[PDB]
């Protein structure tokens, strides 16, 4: 097949700025290349077809050039409801190929998260699984490292992160942390913490409880 | 107003079949390719199936993954776009999008969820994930709901009803070491407000008909 790759994968600008994304195929593609916004849960959006040409109804702050196997996207001033994922489309030659995709985010300020942890119900240990659950809310950037202590030991292959999209109001990340272990092993420890290092903070920052005490 | 309505899709075993459909209006489909798309849960965009018009010959392409297990198909008198899918493998797994690219559009259908797995459907466990009370008190506390162990995706979750979104987060799910599905849904409220405040989360399982009310207290000892 046609081999697209798309260049940055991911990158983050402010608003008003201008924006070029590149799209590069293995082959001369005569133009046949087609650009699409994908907002996140929401199917894609055609915005570019023919290397240039706009869709009706897409802003002409958007704007698409290119030739041969050389093409790029261009947002002129960046808006708020521009972020999303950006697609290139080859449909020169079947199998229509797309790139990988470029993220595009929002920057914002340093923000460093509350963090917050959740001891197992007793209704789960109920049925003999504890569940740990530690949240990091609200922070910018994305990396941030989160590390479980039990009774003052690392934990290691069984914790589980999940992180949301960017808020639409606050342009911050939410980080969750799931440490899963056995009813036995969980019962047989007292001090559980959460330890936060993040870019927004001086010094990591830890939530603990002790299994037992309310 | 062009529309591609899809139905179909959901939970269906390896090595069984499906088929999907796609309803298009407001556009002159008989003129025009029709195509079937991809997209792995997390993953890039793929192309599965094209068909041409009656104009010509209704020429049928194929991705060479699925070359002889799908078949896409159209009827024209119905603005009906299909795609039988035969002998169905794990890597199979994604959401399907019905397109049709005009002369100077491109229309996708809102996608359905295809998932190949011999397993049966599985409603959530939902759990409490209450603050105990060191919560700063004239700050912000945390509140939610752990929603484990379910099959197939999705779940959503509300909160009281859908009259608490501010500082509402539901993340995305996990998959777990169990194959398993699990997320989190979490909420920051004023501190002042445990105890005489009340938050319950709406969690709903289509695919199992589940629908499951926890009401997240502070706890007691
Ligand atoms: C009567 C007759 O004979 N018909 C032929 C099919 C051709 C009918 C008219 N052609 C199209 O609408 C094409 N659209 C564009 O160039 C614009 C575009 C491209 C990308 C994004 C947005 C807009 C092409 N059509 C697709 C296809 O043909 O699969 C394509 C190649 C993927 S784009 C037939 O039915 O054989």
């Amino acid at each position: 097949e046609t081999t697209v790759t798309q260049s940055p994968s991911s990158m983050y600008a402010s608003l008003g700025e201008r924006v070029t994304i590149t799209c590069k195929a293995s082959q001369d593609i005569n133009s046949y290349l087609s650009w699409f916004q994908q907002k996140p849960g929401k199917s894609p959006k055609t915005l570019i077809y023919r290397a240039s040409r706009l869709v009706d109804g897409v802003p002409s702050r958007f704007s698409g050039s290119g030739s041969g196997q050389d093409y790029s996207l261009t947002i002129s001033s960046l808006e708020y409801e521009d972020m999303g994922i950006y697609y290139c489309l080859q449909y020169d030659e079947f199998p229509y190929t797309f790139g990988g995709g470029t993220k595009l985010e929002i920057k914002r300020t340093v923000a460093a998260p509350s963090v917050f942890i959740f001891p197992p119900s007793d209704e789960q240990l109920k049925s003999g699984t504890a569940s740990v659950v530690c949240l990091l809310n609200n922070f910018y950037p994305r990396e941030a490292k989160v590390q479980w202590k039990v009774d003052n030991a690392l934990q290691s292959g069984n914790s589980q992160e999940s992180v949301t999209e960017q808020d639409s109001k606050d342009s911050t990340y939410s980080l969750s942390s799931t440490l899963t272990l056995s009813k036995a092993d969980y019962e047989k420890h007292k001090v559980y913490a959460c330890e936060v290092t993040h870019q927004g903070l001086s010094s990591p920052v830890t939530k603990s409880f002790n299994r037992g005490e309310c | 107003q062009v529309q591609l309505k899809q139905s179909g899709g959901g939970l269906v075993q390896p090595k069984g079949s499906l088929k999907l459909s796609c309803a298009a209006s407001g556009f002159t489909f008989n003129t025009y390719a029709m195509h079937w798309v991809r997209q792995a849960p997390g993953k890039g965009l793929e192309w599965v199936a094209r068909i041409r018009s009656k104009s010509s010959n209704y020429a049928t392409y194929y991705a060479d993954s699925v070359k002889d297990r799908f078949t896409i198909s159209r009827d024209d008198s119905q603005s009906m776009l299909y795609l039988q899918m035969n002998n169905l493998k794990t890597e199979d797994t994604a959401m399907y999008y019905c397109v049709s690219i005009t002369t100077r559009f491109a229309y996708w259908g809102q996608g359905t969820l295809v998932t190949v797995s011999s397993a049966s459907t599985k409603g959530p466990s939902v759990f409490p994930l209450a603050p105990s009370s060191k919560s700063t008190s004239g700050g912000t506390a945390a509140l939610g709901c752990l929603v484990k162990d379910y099959f197939p995706e999705p779940v959503t979750v509300s909160w009281n009803s859908g009259a608490l979104t501010s500082g509402v987060h539901t993340f995305p799910a996990v998959l777990q070491s169990s194959g398993l599905y699990s997320l989190s849904s979490v909420v920051t409220v004023p501190s002042s407000s445990l105890g005489t405040q009340t938050y319950i989360c709406n969690v709903n399982h289509k695919p199992s008909n589940t629908k499951v009310d926890k009401r997240v207290e502070p706890k007691s000892c």
